[PDB]
């Protein structure tokens, strides 16, 4: 699925 | 069993194996010279002079240069991937041009030595390409020697940094850890490159966009003037000054319509290729212009003094083109030299303020020859060429007296970053507090004094090596005592 | 036992001085996953292995004796009976063909694969078939199911009726809104969206309800399922006078547990053959092939609204993707959506994908023994892989942006080849002296490429070739990538042995490569090692001690896992005019690019007591890495931003031990146990141009001189009971003082390392009368991990439309002033309160087998035996982590694919 990438994530 | 692999999809650095490889690397070197020697890189020598005062809309961006705040100028600048600007930006771009010119010249020499060119026309062209690369080596070394090395009139220095110049790469080496060279070795290397490059290039100018021997004569005249040897400057500027004509105009409107245009301007010795989609930029630091609908709005961050306007006559053409009374809807004067070009826009109605790069003009050669003839003793050629330059712009000089020369050199080379070096040569102090702003524009300027007093022989006329250098390099001697 | 370490024939196992660890064929076979290394978690001491995804197409990450480099890779060298491979190619080989697996980990075992064996080497050997009167057939078959490990983070989430109240009190829906006014009309007006579309215009409110408030929906059943797994094999093993063969054909199908598809399926075959031709010649060939169809779940590790485990945690419970019959529908509804959002089987149906990989391995050797001791061996090998993938996007579906479809085709080709020529001579000088001398030549070569072509604009499902797209503006440039390398080498090794008790070996190797820079291309490596048998000379006999050996070694190796093209000044396009192109230098290279040289000193001893009943082995190692690779920032006289040179140094000091034992109760009972442990602490010795600390940009770590690379974040001090704001500590200024304002100057080095130091595992097994039971446990302790989903599930302000934790109901306010959570008008940062303790202890597999007795097959001359087994993988896991899996990740736990527990049952007919 997809739709909006809703991200404030950290770098791996 | 040979076991090295060439990367599929990109070429790498090695001695050249054909002629089209040489021609393509030369075009890449010229496109690098386009972004290195901009008008955008020379605003910091111009803003540090005794011409400009800082307005209210400045967020302490040009105020470290005008007010001579030596605490910020000791480690000013930025050369990361995002932007390249400042003192470290200047050092970075001229060192990058010097490294890539060294790579191109060494590869073309190693290709001409191994006989990889198949006929005589390719050899007769590759010799000219190598002679074009030597001028770019000499220019990229002279810019660093101009801005990061002391004059002979400096009083107090770091103990040992009086004679030395910039670091002198002769080969391609991005991991070079070495000491500075003396001024004699650097200036001998510069003039040796120009001596080797003058005897090879053809007499006629093949193109405006590439280096000709007229440019080599004019650049050697500028370097001989900046050292001070005036007779050799007159010997090297006389071979080029009669080749290119001056402007032709009767009113300021057609002078503006010709001077802004790059192709129709007849007095450009060497400029970079600029089009609407490739090789254009906005040099909007001095004027601060911006497009607004179909017109131009002005929010300048630094305006000239009243003595700068008072040198200009009211019937002059440069009163409407070089500087301009357009601040606050015709109340004040800004510097409008690098505004725009009519040919580089996409829609002909609305502007986008894009100007190409010009590296030389015949007015510099005129001023070089008048100055060297006045210092040597030849009055008639000096007054002849100075009255010619005065009649070309519509404001005749009255009497040549070694101050009207300074007036004309100030009037012509405003915005090009030559006021600081001429202030060094003519032993003029700063005197930023003794001047006054415009009477017609009050409140928009501010009377802020200098953070550091600048007499003659002050060390702060020549900048400091950047902070990332001389920390990783223990063999480096900095310039400033503080 | 006899181990072939490196090249030449095997010596012994009580003679080698290099601390190898041999894994027998019991621990490799019968495993229900695709990766073979994951079955070795906790077996070999000093080797930690972690699978960071629960895909069928995932690959484990192995690290022997720590992480040896900050800048290059850490994976070992996996060679398979000769020529080396990748783990994606061993994943296309049937694990019932592996006879052993020896892990070489200290120098004077690894140091003849110099410039490749800085990280150890795994040496997988294949079966060869026993010489007997009549051959033997073996038929294996298995079947199992797979499902998700634990559903613990669903015990903390809100319901629908709690989330509505928290959302309307937080002011997300409106300023003066309320429930039964928000619940009734503003978001149960999903009939205005379900009315435009013809496929579900007449079905809203009759057979599917997108918004349901009376009871919550099960999003775990909507996003994860229970997936089967099948496996079978037939193998023929035979021999005769001189000639011996082993053939095998097999099949392995495994389906992923998530609803978004990920399968791994292969059909494979192997023919090992070896026959001696006359008195002075022996030839042989290992041939293998596979046709493998992979597919992998791509949207894991990214945050998308409604997919993964992020979609199980955060999607609000009052939305309903099922119909009234309990089956999954085609679409569900989110508020403010322009189009309905597709579920996972419909999106798997509208975006097809198909990969097919053809793999061939051909390995051949010829061995000549002219004189009594000489042995000349020449070996060649080719490894060919042709992959071909295709992915489309189907036209005319209504729940999408455009009705037009796209297609993309890709063709891959990887060809590797390897040549090895050795000459061995062994001889005894006296009655009690012995020598062996080996010298040889090796050549490795790899080339591979990718071709790709894409098209778009299709309007029919049948007319989906690639030359039937729309021209003009709907067509783009192809894809094309090419890589290659080569290695040349010459090696030598001398084994001098005394009568029984002293053995000394000395080895050397020269490697040249295409990767090393053009000024130093020749690399020299050496090693020296020794083993002394103190039992056979000093203490000739005792009552309790039965074996005692001491060994020590020193060696230098290197790590040429630098890039293929990192030593040369690449020029690219920098145009001047519009007609001719220009080329300008863009990376600057460096000609002095080394191979990341390291050196290891090792000292150990191995004892055995009560007539080989108990066995112990202790090992102490110091592994010093020098000349690591970092893309350094350069001074301005370079004219570039990076140089990518060899700077730095690191060292790993450690101790590992291993115990094995056997307990009894009778003549038929048999109990045994094993336990191994490894501690490893590292530190960074030096760095760039006289630096002390260096933080890599936007990574989260810091390299400090004197410490391992730790976490570099802010400290967290909780909230205050006056105003209820977040309080971070200050680096320094001890009184410790806390500030409420967050800036990037509040970051310091946390005292928690990145790679986990303590790694171990222990096994215990029993056997009664052919019915046995074994259990293996594996633990990793000292591992911290940033939990990223807790950025979204328990933030006060921002991202309010998602489902939250239950501990936001006890928020700080004026009438509720004694809690541990902040107010609702804030935004949490990445700090110490997101680091969680990811230390775990797993039960790796519990297996109960039974071999049917020999008296049951007495008259029947056809079937000669049978075995039945039950197996449970990942049955228990004890840990303190809160993110569905502590193993799945490293430095950051994102929207992850958890590891799965599996139940398989299998038969094996040895007929």
């Amino acid at each position: 699925g997809t739709g909006g990438s809703t991200g404030t994530t950290s770098a791996g | 069993c040979e076991l090295d692999r060439d990367p599929e999809g990109k070429d790498f650095q090695q001695p050249y194996t054909s002629f089209v490889q040489t021609k393509q690397n030369r075009d890449g070197l010229y496109a690098l010279l386009r972004n290195t020697e901009n008008p955008r890189m020379h605003f910091y020598q111009e803003l540090q002079s005794d011409m400009y005062c800082t307005t209210i809309t400045d967020g302490n961006s040009l105020a470290p240069f005008v007010n001579w705040d030596l605490g910020i100028l000791n480690d000013h600048g930025r050369a990361d991937e995002d932007e390249v600007s400042g003192i470290a930006g200047y050092y970075f771009v001229y060192n990058r041009l010097n490294q890539q010119a060294n790579a191109f010249v060494n590869n073309t020499e190693a290709a001409l030595q191994n006989q990889v060119y198949k006929n005589s026309t390719e050899i007769a062209n590759a010799k000219s390409f190598l002679a074009e690369g030597k001028v770019l080596q000499a220019l990229a070394i002279w810019r660093l020697m101009d801005r990061f090395s002391f004059h002979e009139s400096v009083t107090e220095v770091n103990s040992g940094a009086k004679d030395l110049g910039v670091i002198l790469l002769k080969e391609y080496n991005p991991g070079y850890i070495g000491p500075r060279a003396t001024k004699a070795q650097c200036y001998d290397y510069i003039l040796s490159r120009l001596s080797e490059a003058i005897e090879v290039l053809p007499e006629n100018r093949e193109s405006v966009l590439y280096v000709s021997r007229d440019y080599a004569y004019a650049l050697r005249a500028r370097i001989y003037l900046a050292l001070g040897e005036y007779g050799k400057a007159a010997a090297d500027a006389k071979m080029v000054v009669d080749k290119y004509p001056l402007i032709g105009a009767a009113d300021a409107s057609e002078f503006e319509n010709i001077y802004r245009s790059d192709a129709n301007n007849p007095e450009i010795i060497f400029r970079g290729f600029a089009s609407a989609t490739l090789g254009s930029f906005t040099a909007t630091t001095l004027n601060g212009a911006a497009p607004a609908g179909k017109d131009i709005k002005y929010n300048p961050s630094a305006v000239p003094f009243q003595w700068v306007v008072d040198l200009y006559e009211n019937e002059d053409f440069r009163k409407s083109v070089y500087i301009a009374k357009v601040v606050k809807k015709d109340k004040g004067y800004l510097v409008n030299k690098f505004l725009e070009d009519k040919a580089y826009r996409d829609v002909q109605d609305k502007p986008n303020l894009k100007v190409g790069a010009r590296y030389f003009s015949v007015a510099e050669v005129y001023l070089i020859l008048v100055e060297s003839a006045l210092q040597t003793g030849d009055t008639p050629t000096a007054e002849k060429y100075l009255k010619a330059l005065s009649k070309a712009r519509g404001a005749e000089v009255s009497v040549v007296n070694m101050e009207a020369l300074q007036a004309e050199r100030t009037r012509e080379l405003i915005g090009e970053g030559s006021r600081l070096r001429d202030m060094v040569r003519w032993s003029i102090p700063n005197n930023h507090d003794a001047f006054e702003t415009q009477p017609g524009l009050e409140g928009f300027a501010n009377t802020t004094p200098l953070k550091a007093q600048a007499p003659v022989g002050f060390y702060a006329y020549t900048w400091e090596f950047p902070q990332r250098d001389r920390q990783t390099n223990p063999q480096l001697i900095k310039n400033w005592p503080i | 036992q006899v181990v072939v370490l490196g090249y030449g024939t095997g010596q012994k196992l009580s003679t080698v001085s290099g601390s190898v660890a041999k894994v027998s064929s019991e621990k490799l076979a019968e495993k229900p996953v695709a990766n073979i290394m994951d079955a070795l978690q906790g077996q070999v001491a000093g080797m930690q292995v972690m699978t960071t995804s629960g895909d069928p197409t995932a690959v484990a990450s192995v690290e022997i004796h720590g992480t040896g480099s900050l800048g290059a890779s850490s994976a070992p060298l996996y060679i398979v009976d000769g020529m080396q491979t990748s783990l994606d190619v061993v994943a296309t080989m049937n694990p019932n063909d592996f006879e052993s697996m020896s892990v070489l980990k200290d120098a004077s075992a690894t140091s003849i694969y110099g410039a490749r064996a800085a990280n150890g080497v795994v040496f997988i050997q294949t079966k060869k078939g026993k010489m007997s009167e009549r051959g033997r057939i073996t038929f294996n078959a298995s079947y199992g199911i797979s499902q998700i490990l634990n559903t613990k983070p669903l015990d903390n989430m809100m319901t629908g009726d709690e989330l509505l109240d928290f959302q309307v009190k937080a002011g997300f829906w409106g300023n003066n809104q309320t429930v039964q006014k928000v619940k009734d009309m503003i978001l149960a007006g999903a009939e205005d969206l379900y009315g435009n579309y013809d496929s579900l215009k007449d079905e809203y409110g009759k057979t599917l309800f997108p918004v349901d408030f009376n009871h919550d929906a099960d999003w775990l059943k909507a996003l994860f399922k229970t997936a089967p797994t099948s496996q079978g094999d037939i193998s023929f093993s035979g021999g005769s006078q001189g000639t011996s063969y082993y053939a095998s054909i097999g099949y392995f199908d495994q389906e992923g547990m998530a609803r978004e598809p990920a399968n791994f399926k292969r059909y494979s075959g192997r023919l090992n053959f070896e026959s001696r031709i006359n008195e002075w010649l022996k030839v042989g060939a290992n041939l293998s092939g596979a046709i493998a169809n992979r597919r992998s779940a791509d949207y894991f590790g990214k945050y998308y609204m409604g997919s993964g485990t992020f979609g199980v945690l955060t999607m609000p419970r009052y939305y309903n993707p099922f119909d009234v019959n309990g089956d999954l529908a085609d679409v569900y509804y989110m508020y403010g959506a322009t189009r309905p959002s597709m579920t996972e089987p419909y999106f798997a149906k509208m975006r097809p994908f198909s990969s097919e990989s053809h793999q061939a391995n051909v390995n051949g050797f010829a061995q000549i023994t002219p004189i009594k001791g000489l042995t000349l061996k020449a070996q060649a090998g080719v490894d060919i892989t042709n992959t071909r993938t295709s992915s489309k996007r189907m036209p005319n579906n209504p729940y999408d942006s455009t009705p037009l479809g796209e297609r993309r085709e890709r063709a891959y080709r990887d060809v590797s080849k390897s040549f090895t020529n050795t000459a061995e001579y062994k001889f005894s000088i006296d009655e009690k002296h012995d020598l062996t001398a080996l010298m040889g030549h090796e050549y490795i070569e790899y080339e591979g490429d990718v071709i790709g072509a894409s098209s778009k604009g299709f309007e029919s499902d049948k007319l989906m070739l690639l030359s039937q797209g729309k021209t003009g503006n709907s067509l783009s440039l192809p894809e094309h990538r090419v890589a290659e390398y080569a290695y040349l080498s010459f090696f030598s090794r001398f084994n001098y042995g005394f009568d029984k008790w002293m053995y000394i070996d000395f080895s050397v190797r020269n490697d040249q490569s295409s990767r090393f820079g053009s000024n130093n291309r020749s690399a020299w490596f050496y090693s020296v090692g020794g083993m002394f048998d103190i039992y056979n000379k000093f203490i000739q006999e005792s009552n309790w001690l039965s074996d005692l050996r001491l060994k020590m070694s020193y060696g230098t190796t290197g790590n040429s896992e630098i890039g293929n093209y990192n030593h040369q000044a690449l020029v690219t396009v920098n145009n001047y005019t519009e007609d001719a192109m220009g080329l300008s230098i863009s990376t600057a290279g460096n000609p002095d690019l080394s191979w990341e040289k390291q050196s290891q000193f090792n000292f150990g001893l191995a004892a055995g007591a009560f007539n080989n009943r108990l066995s112990a082995e202790v090992d102490f190692y110091v592994r010093t890495t020098n000349d690591m690779l970092i893309d350094v920032p350069m001074p301005y006289i370079s004219g570039f931003f990076s140089q990518y040179q060899n700077v730095g140094s690191m060292k790993n000091t450690g101790v590992d031990l291993s115990l094995k034992g056997t307990i009894y109760q009778n003549k038929d009972w048999n109990v045994y146990a094993s336990a191994n442990f490894n501690y490893n602490r590292q530190e960074i010795t030096k760095l760039f141009f006289g630096l002390n600390k260096y933080m890599l940009p936007n990574t989260g770590t810091i390299w400090e001189i004197g410490y391992p690379n730790s976490f570099y974040m802010a400290e967290y001090a909780g909230i205050d009971k006056k105003t209820g704001k977040q309080l971070w500590y200050v680096p320094g200024q001890v009184d410790k003082v806390t500030t409420s304002q967050y800036s990037a100057d509040l970051e310091t080095r946390i005292d928690k390392s990145v790679t986990p130091p303590i790694t171990g595992g222990f096994s215990l097994g029993a056997s009664w009368k052919g019915l046995s039971l074994d259990a293996d446990f594996a633990y990793i302790v000292g591992k911290w991990m940033i939990n990223n989903d807790r950025y979204f599930t328990e933030n006060g302000g921002g991202l309010m439309q998602l489902n939250k934790d239950k501990m936001l109901l006890n928020a700080w306010t004026e009438d509720n002033k004694e809690t541990d959570v902040p107010k609702l008008g804030q935004s949490p940062q990445f700090d110490t309160h997101l680091l969680e303790n990811a230390s775990f202890l797993r039960l790796k597999n519990l297996k109960l087998t039974y071999v049917l007795p020999n008296s049951l097959f007495a008259g029947q001359n056809v079937i000669g035996g049978a075995r039945v087994y039950l197996m449970a993988r990942n049955l228990l896991t004890v840990t303190k982590y809160k993110g569905f899996d502590p193993e799945a990740g490293g430095n950051v736990g994102k929207n992850q694919y958890p590891n799965s527990k599996q139940y398989v049952a299998g038969i094996q007919l040895s007929f």
